[PDB]
């Protein structure tokens, strides 16, 4: 905040909703709760300039949880390789799949 | 009249909620084995489909952390009939 | 990203272009403003719902509330524009070039 | 085909946006916004937000009813323009559909698409959560928390709505 | 599915009734028959001419009031909170400000139609 | 407007600005802008004439558009970081959209077209709020997001604002349009130094507000809105012509007046970072601002323009306007250079 | 006296608004006077939407029960009698 | 088996609607010291069939000045949405069990207004336009009060599920603790259904036929079927809300009989009211809701938030 | 970034408790009391370990206790129980309040024949303590080492040397 009246007065106006790992109703956790907790605790107190490099691993995992871009790339590759073998007659899925 | 009836309805809700709490351990244990079984099967059939691929390593994580991560729908049902995928994704929302 | 985001982001962009490319009626542009907010509501709701950000579920509702305050404000000015000129045409609002 | 339900609704979402963004008579623009609001409710509902989806539809139906009334009063002409009646409106309308149709055609063909930024076209279900078994709706718990956690939000929104009434009275008192 | 099937069936039933209504009866179309109705004499001016709205201010107020109910409809769920002291205060606070805004518009003659 | 309603609306303009400055959550920042926009519009329409209606409409369309781009940035930021904290943004596309959104709110070039027109179409008291108080909220956001702002984008906006503000004011005879283009020119200095030292952005902002408040108060004191109407002031109140002269020379940045202080501290910060060409270009281009300030001093104080016979009637009546704080503001606008090291209070 | 003179007038002219304000006043006032209000929050607390995660017995938690039917822990006898 | 269930819902709806037209004409007739249809079939029992056949073999007209697509669309929307209103109704089991059934009904009621607005506008005739703009005023009059009336009742039920209202009223009808809301709800449904004394969007004696003046034959019939279907559906909704029928899970047909009797009588009350009163002026309708119901509805909403909390009788969420 | 370690299909094998939810619900209250210990040892494990792979053994003991619990009912109270859950299964919501008569018959049967007492209202929602011989995990999140904090600035605040030192200013 430009003026930190919330800290000066010790009143919580909006920071209860700033992060998804904050206290939720009935303790419902977000899907990326662990990832964001790890990132927040890694970067706590050292500043963004340091956190940008020293907490890169935690932030990258957190980003992967949020948007799942690497997982979708991986699944898109497997699904592509399956259609490659189905038409070429080189693989029969199992019954359970 | 509504006060008394709503009090009793609240005592009934607590009994119903507690029966669920009694069974959650068993349901949780079943869910863990089922999820792990589905992931294991996905891994078996990943190896065959992607054996020939040059740089592939089967079952590689996308995460730097080795911590257990809950799979998303595509990870778990990625290679299964649409009937089962459709039921697992939209079955609840589409149930009347 | 997931494919749904392609069409929601596209819808926002379409309405933004619709807002920035005026015709005559001022009412038509106010509609494009309302459409822009609708895409933002949907785009925000998807993110919050999919990530299970429980407390953020109220945020889209708050978005609609200030959307109505904007629409009501927009319509109020349209009434005055219409009263002055007898149309809601935006080419009539050119007195302030000089 | 049903696994692509959110995608199909989102295609109609854009088509409704192209509808009112090309800016025909506001009568038809309101129609396009109602369709988009309707399918938009369908999109959000399919992500588990039944209350959010129905609410945005309900609000926008009320809003477009007022817009309709104001249109017949303040935004009408002798020959209200449909999408085919005007060359600028038709060009924008066609351009929107063709841009939309080509994004759809290529994202489906490749299960992926680069339209400025990369979008994956595996189907929208793949990102969904896999383990739900609570005795409540998480969206309902989050929304209801507005009255226990969102004291500050309640105050600023409630105050803004009251000021809103005061302001529109001022603005329209010639 | 059940929901989409139900909507499709209803609106298809309505569409079929219209198709029958137009294709079954014998038609005889000429200019005078299809002319606009106005009690026997030809209309004076287009029906597309502007139609003044005398309740325009209530109509804008409806938009603001119609969003208030979106804020209030969650109240049955909010009543399940453990923090009932805050919830009851904010629920009453919101409704009172709605009443105050109504009383203001009423006292300022916003609810009277322009003559 | 009922006097009580005017006070409630004014306090809501301030509350929306305050909310932006104290919020740690992007949603509450957006709410603050929306609340501020809602309250200011009736102040623009206060006199109810076609020009006020046109001004308010143009203002509403611009600010409402900026808010949608502002909220788009917030939601994109949420997708790529999963949080709402007001700080650096985590996506370059979000940074651009937010930066443009704040540029339109400030009226920086090339999003500047509304500022001259809106300022001309509303009274002087409303124009004072628009060109002063309304800068606080967008600047307070830039002050917090600058570590992620694109340097080329922000310096491009600053360069264009200084050029367009300087050129735009050369062709104006209307005082409200002169102040509007001056405001655009001064906005550029504030953002030009923001990437290097945000403390100098605040200093320029504060000094700009004091000088701009002083000028508007003096225009209100005499109910003058055009160059020629202001040229009669020497015949009514000679003292006010000297205050205008001192204030205008200050806004031109001439030593030893206060308005030189921000130009001086901004050039220092830019040179420390090996930025030599840009401050030189900025200082020379600010001579355009000095030019059309100097014209006003000529027609107002340093010559005596023709008067009218009816002007004699005004000699017999005193100034009744409140002129709140004008004695303090004019002294601050002019005699503050010896206290420059006090800028560390803003650190 | 003016208390009744004003009230009688509004009863005659706008009984709808008289009833509205009386009902709204009771809503604001009675919750602070009712002795049953305290149970509203207790009942909401006693409703178990979540699993009660057990604690690692570390050898000194006398107030915590080992079995759900142990005498320790909160009881709902007050709720059966409500 | 679901498709069969759909047909066993909408075929009976349309048959009940057809014979509601006969019942109205007989009930009005006897209240008017006459008989009403008693020649076409015994006791006029074939009269609805004659009218239906008549209209659908009548020539349908597309006015020269009308907007063709919107002209056709509006009646299709009217009947389609009218039938959609019935799917979440628990009689005692809904066809579609919805978590937010009440909210669904509200949204669909709002959408059905556009079948009035678009038909009137698409007709491109002055009486049709005047009728449609009366529908705008009518919606503005009742919609806000209608939603808040429901909210106050649902604070006792605890959910937006229609089937929960059956559970809520197992000991006692909600009409007892909320008869002031029942009063205001009942009037709001007359306005919502465009029924006398709020028959303004048609306003025969003023607007000839208002929004549907240019409609003939089958397209006109669709509007008639829609309105009469909504009249029945809104009184079923009123019966569920305020006169909850007890449900025995093993004898579900006893619920249906008791609930059907209640819904019929409430529908007869609509006809009775039509026979009794003059018509409102449409600005006087707006002042009725905003200056009388809304202040009272807001006060009662405050009361019904506080009352469960102060009496420790908040209903279960589930 | 690593291979995800999954148990083999052999390790995931256990004799399932294959009864319907109506059966589970009808026996829930007694099952909550009779199988509390393995159940609460499994739930402590899952919440501490945060890994389904790390609690498989505890999961099996939950299953084994369930089967043992249901075998006791089958031996001694099959008919009274079959009536009870048959009544529960009829209800679309599976409500307890529609089968108090059959519940009483089942309850008294298990009480007489096995000494099983039904838990009271509020018993099964209690937070209980459980003794375990499994060691508390050390780094359940697999956290890396936290970056070191910025070196703290400490000392006695002295006046600025020669003042501001801004250009010519001497103070
Ligand atoms: C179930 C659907 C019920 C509606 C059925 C509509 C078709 C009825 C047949 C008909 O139109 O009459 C014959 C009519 C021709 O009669 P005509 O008197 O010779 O000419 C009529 C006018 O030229 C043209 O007629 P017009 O003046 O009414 O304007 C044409 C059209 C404008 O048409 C266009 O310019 C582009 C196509 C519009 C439809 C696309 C949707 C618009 C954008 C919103 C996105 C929604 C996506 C869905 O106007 C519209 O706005 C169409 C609205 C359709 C809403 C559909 C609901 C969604 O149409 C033809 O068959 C040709
Ligand atoms: C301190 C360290 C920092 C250094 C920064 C610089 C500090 C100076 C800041 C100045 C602040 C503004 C206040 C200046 C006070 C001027 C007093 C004055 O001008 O006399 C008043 C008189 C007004 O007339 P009146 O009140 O009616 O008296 C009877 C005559 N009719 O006036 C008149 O009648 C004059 C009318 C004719 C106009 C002549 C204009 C030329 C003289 C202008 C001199 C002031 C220039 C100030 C600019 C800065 C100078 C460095
Ligand atoms: C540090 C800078 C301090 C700047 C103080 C500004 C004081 C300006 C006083 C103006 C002179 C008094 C006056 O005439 O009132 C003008 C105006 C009220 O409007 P008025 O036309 O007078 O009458 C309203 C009836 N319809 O008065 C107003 O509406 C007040 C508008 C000015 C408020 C914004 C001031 C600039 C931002 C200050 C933030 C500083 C950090
Ligand atoms: C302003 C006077 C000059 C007028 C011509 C304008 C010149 C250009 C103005 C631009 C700024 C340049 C100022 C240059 C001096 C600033 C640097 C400086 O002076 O050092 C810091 C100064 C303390 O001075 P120091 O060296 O410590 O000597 C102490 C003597 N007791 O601490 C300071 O910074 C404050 C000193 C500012 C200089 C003016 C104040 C001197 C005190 C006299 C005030 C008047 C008191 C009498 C009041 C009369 C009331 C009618
Ligand atoms: C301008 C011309 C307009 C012409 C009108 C055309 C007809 C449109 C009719 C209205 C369209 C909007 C329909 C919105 C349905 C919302 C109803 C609902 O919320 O319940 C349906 C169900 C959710 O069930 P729920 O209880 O909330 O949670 C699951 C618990 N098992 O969820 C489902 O059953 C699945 C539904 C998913 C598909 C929704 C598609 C809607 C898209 C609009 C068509
Ligand atoms: C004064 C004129 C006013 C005109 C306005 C119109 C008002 C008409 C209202 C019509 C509806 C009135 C009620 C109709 C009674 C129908 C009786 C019936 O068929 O059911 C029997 C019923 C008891 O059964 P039940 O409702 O299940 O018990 C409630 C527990 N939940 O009944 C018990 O005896
Ligand atoms: C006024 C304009 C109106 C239109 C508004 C449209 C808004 C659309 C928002 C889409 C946001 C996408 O944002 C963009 O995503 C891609 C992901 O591949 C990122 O891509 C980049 O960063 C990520 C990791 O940081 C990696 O993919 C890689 O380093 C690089 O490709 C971009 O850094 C980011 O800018
Ligand atoms: C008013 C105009 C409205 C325009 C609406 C436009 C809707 C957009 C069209 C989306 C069409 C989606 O099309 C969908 O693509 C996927 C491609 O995997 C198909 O899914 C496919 O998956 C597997 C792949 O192993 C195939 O074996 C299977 O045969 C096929 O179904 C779906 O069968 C198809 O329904
Ligand atoms: C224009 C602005 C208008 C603002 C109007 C604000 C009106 C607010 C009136 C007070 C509303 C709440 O009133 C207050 O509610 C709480 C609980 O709900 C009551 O609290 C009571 O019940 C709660 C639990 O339910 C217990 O924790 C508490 O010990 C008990 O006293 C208070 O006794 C009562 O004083
Ligand atoms: C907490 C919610 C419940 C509390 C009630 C909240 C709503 C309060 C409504 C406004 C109350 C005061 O504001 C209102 O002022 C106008 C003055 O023009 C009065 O209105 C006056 O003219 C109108 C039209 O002829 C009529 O209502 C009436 O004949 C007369 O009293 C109202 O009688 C009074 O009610």
């Amino acid at each position: 905040p430009f003026f930190d009246v919330q800290k000066r007065l010790g009143v919580d106006l909006d920071r209860w909703m700033t992060i998804q790992s904050a206290e939720q109703p009935h303790k419902i956790p977000s899907r990326c709760h662990a990832f964001e907790k790890e990132w927040i605790e890694c970067a706590h107190g050292i500043g963004s300039i340091r956190a940008e490099k020293e907490c890169k691993i935690e932030f990258e995992d957190f980003r992967e949880c949020l948007l799942r871009q690497k997982t979708m790339k991986r699944l898109h590759a497997i699904r592509r390789q399956r259609e490659k073998l189905i038409k070429e007659g080189k693989y029969t899925p199992p019954p359970h799949h | 009249s509504m006060m008394k009836w709503n009090r009793e309805r609240r005592r009934l809700q607590i009994e119903d909620f507690e029966a669920r709490i009694a069974l959650m351990p068993l349901l949780q244990a079943e869910k863990d084995r089922r999820v792990l079984q589905m992931l294991r099967e996905n891994l078996e059939e990943e190896a065959t489909v992607m054996k020939d691929v040059p740089g592939w390593k089967v079952g590689e994580s996308v995460f730097h952390t080795t911590r257990w991560v809950t799979p998303m729908m595509g990870e778990l049902y990625g290679l299964r009939a649409s009937e089962e995928v459709l039921s697992a994704t939209y079955g609840f929302i589409w149930y009347t | 990203m997931s494919m749904v985001y392609m069409n929601i982001m596209m819808a926002f962009t379409v309405s933004l272009v619709g807002l920035l490319m005026y015709r005559s009626h001022l009412m038509s542009s106010l509609l494009c403003l309302e459409g822009m907010m609708l895409s933002l509501f949907v785009m925000a709701a998807l993110t919050i719902l999919n990530s299970h950000f429980t407390l953020a579920s109220m945020m889209p509702i708050i978005l609609l509330v200030f959307a109505a305050c904007e629409a009501a404000l927009g319509l109020s000015l349209l009434v005055m524009v219409s009263n002055t000129y007898g149309t809601d045409y935006v080419q009539n609002l050119n007195l302030l070039q000089c | 085909m049903m696994l692509y339900i959110v995608f199909i609704l989102s295609v109609i979402f854009v088509m409704g946006f192209v509808g009112f963004s090309s800016k025909p008579s506001p009568i038809y623009g309101g129609l396009g916004l109602i369709v988009s609001g309707g399918v938009g409710c369908g999109i959000v509902l399919n992500f588990g937000g039944s209350f959010l989806g129905l609410m945005v539809f309900l609000i926008y139906l009320g809003g477009m009813m007022v817009v309709f009334g104001y249109t017949t009063a303040m935004a009408t002409e002798q020959y209200p323009e449909i999408w085919l009646s005007n060359k600028a409106v038709l060009g924008a309308f066609v351009t929107g559909l063709l841009m939309e149709f080509f994004m759809v055609y290529y994202v489906l063909k490749d299960k992926e698409v680069e339209v400025v930024f990369e979008f994956n076209g595996l189907g929208d279900w793949v990102i969904y959560d896999t383990g739900d078994s609570g005795f409540f709706s998480e969206e309902a718990m989050g929304i209801a928390a507005l009255y226990s956690y969102g004291t500050w939000l309640v105050i600023v929104t409630g105050w803004s709505l009251l000021i809103g009434v005061v302001v529109i009275m001022e603005i329209t008192r010639g | 599915m059940n929901l989409m099937l139900a909507l499709l069936t209803n609106f298809t039933l309505a569409t079929l009734l219209v198709i029958i209504a137009f294709w079954l009866p014998q038609l005889n179309v000429y200019s005078e028959k299809t002319s606009p109705y106005e009690c026997g004499f030809d209309p004076m001016g287009s029906a597309r001419l502007p139609f003044s709205m005398k309740f325009f201010l209530v109509a804008i107020t409806f938009l603001l009031f119609d969003l208030e109910i979106a804020l209030l409809l969650p109240l049955p769920w909010a009543s399940q909170t453990a923090n009932l002291n805050t919830m009851l205060t904010m629920a009453l606070f919101l409704i009172i400000l709605l009443a105050v805004s109504l009383a203001y518009e009423w006292t300022q003659k916003g609810l009277e139609w322009t003559e | 407007m009922n006097p009580i309603i005017f006070i409630i609306i004014l306090l809501t303009i301030m509350l929306g600005t305050i909310i932006v400055m104290i919020s740690s959550h992007w949603l509450l920042v957006w709410i603050g802008f929306e609340m501020n926009m809602l309250a200011i519009i009736p102040i623009m329409m206060k006199n109810h004439n076609p020009r006020a209606t046109e001004a308010s409409t143009k203002y509403f369309l611009t600010q409402s558009t900026a808010s949608m781009l502002l909220m788009m940035a917030v939601i994109i930021n949420l997708m790529f970081s999963g949080q709402w904290t007001v700080m650096k943004l985590f996506n370059p596309m979000a940074s651009m959209l937010m930066t443009m959104a704040l540029a339109m709110k400030l009226g920086m070039a090339p999003f500047h077209f509304w500022v001259p027109e809106v300022t001309q179409g509303i009274p002087l008291s409303s124009g004072l709020i628009l060109l002063t108080w309304q800068k606080l909220a967008p600047m307070s956001v830039l002050y917090q997001i600058f570590p992620s702002i694109n340097l080329n984008l922000i310096l491009t906006l600053s360069v264009l604002s200084i050029l367009i503000g300087g050129w735009g004011g050369l062709n104006q005879t209307q005082l409200r349009k002169i102040m509007a283009y001056s405001s655009i020119a001064h906005m550029g200095w504030m953002t030009a130094v923001l990437p290097y030292n945000p403390t100098m952005t605040l200093l320029n902002l504060i000094i700009y507000i004091i000088m701009t408040s002083t000028m508007f108060t003096m225009f209100m004191a005499n109910s003058t809105t055009t160059t020629l109407s202001l040229s009669h002031t020497w015949n009514k109140t000679p003292i006010m012509t000297v205050l205008i002269l001192a204030t205008l020379l200050s806004m031109g940045g001439l030593p030893p007046l206060s308005g030189f202080m921000p130009k001086w501290m901004i050039i220092q910060e830019m040179t420390k970072n090996n930025s030599i060409i840009l401050p030189t270009f900025m200082a020379i281009t600010a001579l355009l601002n000095l030019y059309f300030y100097m014209r006003l001093t000529y027609s107002t104080t340093l010559t005596m323009f023709p008067s009218t016979n009816n002007m004699k009637m005004k000699w017999q009546f005193p100034l009744m306007k409140k002129m709140t704080f004008l004695p303090t503001m004019v002294v601050l606008s002019t005699m503050m250079l010896p206290l420059t090291p006090m800028l560390s209070v803003l650190e | 006296e003016r208390v009744a003179a004003f009230l009688k007038n509004v009863w005659a002219k706008e009984p709808v608004l008289v009833a509205s304000f009386a009902i709204a006043g009771l809503a604001v006032i009675l919750p602070t006077l009712s002795p049953y209000t305290k149970y509203s929050l207790m009942i909401n607390r006693a409703t178990p939407y979540n699993y009660p995660v057990p604690l690692r017995d570390d050898g000194n938690m006398p107030d915590v029960p080992s079995h759900p039917q142990d005498p320790q822990g909160p009881s709902l006898e007050w709720l059966k009698r409500l | 088996m679901f498709m069969i269930n759909i047909l066993m819902l909408i075929i009976p709806i349309l048959l009940a609607v057809a014979f509601l037209t006969l019942v109205e004409r007989k009930v009005l007739g006897y209240m008017q010291l006459r008989k009403g249809p008693n020649v076409v079939g015994p006791y006029g029992l074939l009269q609805p069939i004659a009218d239906a056949i008549k209209l659908f073999i009548k020539e349908p007209l597309r006015p020269a000045t009308s907007s063709a697509s919107m002209f056709i669309l509006a009646p299709i929307m009217a009947l389609g949405l009218a039938l959609t209103m019935w799917i979440p109704l628990p009689m005692p089991y809904p066809l579609i069990n919805m978590n937010l059934g009440v909210l669904f009904m509200l949204a669909m009621s709002s959408l059905a207004v556009y079948s009035i607005l678009w038909s009137g506008w698409a007709s491109n005739s002055k009486y049709a336009l005047i009728g449609a703009l009366r529908a705008v005023a009518q919606t503005i009059s009742y919609e806000v009060t209608l939603a808040i009336i429901l909210l106050s009742v649902l604070l006792m039920s605890g959910s937006f599920t229609l089937s929960t209202l059956i559970t809520t009223q197992e000991q006692m009808w909600l009409i007892l603790p909320a008869w002031p809301l029942a009063m205001m709800w009942f009037i709001s449904t007359l306005a919502e259904t465009n029924r006398a004394p709020f028959d303004l969007t048609e306003g025969e004696s003023e607007l000839v036929s208002g929004f549907n003046v240019e409609y003939a034959a089958g397209p006109f019939a669709l509007f008639f079927m829609a309105e009469y279907a909504n009249i029945i559906m809104m009184n079923i909704f009123t019966a569920i809300l305020f006169l909850g029928t007890s449900h025995n899970p093993h004898m579900p047909e006893l619920y249906t009989i008791n609930f059907t009797i209640k819904s019929l009588l409430l529908t007869m009350s609509f006809l009775w009211i039509r026979a009794s009163y003059p018509r409102f002026r449409y600005d006087q309708l707006m002042h009725l809701l905003w200056k009388n119901f809304l202040p009272l509805t807001l006060a009662l909403c405050m009361w019904h938030v506080s009352l469960p909390i102060l009496t420790s009788g908040i209903p279960p969420q589930t | 970034p690593g291979i995800v370690e999954l148990p083999s299909l052999e390790d995931l094998k256990v004799q399932e408790v294959k009864v319907s939810s109506s059966v589970l619900k009808a026996a829930a209250h007694h099952y909550g009391a009779q199988c509390d210990k393995p159940n609460k040892e499994f739930m402590l494990c899952r919440w501490e370990e945060k890994d389904p792979r790390r609690c498989l053994e505890e999961g099996k003991l939950v299953n084994q206790c369930a089967l043992e619990f249901f075998r006791q009912i089958k031996r001694h109270c099959a008919e009274p129980f079959t009536e009870y859950w048959t009544c529960i299964d009829y209800s679309g919501l599976q409500l307890f309040r529609r089968c108090r008569k059959q519940q009483a018959q089942f309850d008294e049967c298990v009480l007489d024949k096995l000494g099983w007492v039904r838990p009271d209202l509020g018993d099964l929602s209690k937070v209980t303590k459980v003794k375990t011989d499994r060691p508390l995990p050390e780094n359940p999140y697999h956290s890396r080492a936290r970056p070191e904090p910025n070196p703290e600035v400490e000392g006695d605040l002295k006046p600025a040397r020669h003042g501001s030192r801004l250009f010519f200013w001497t103070m």
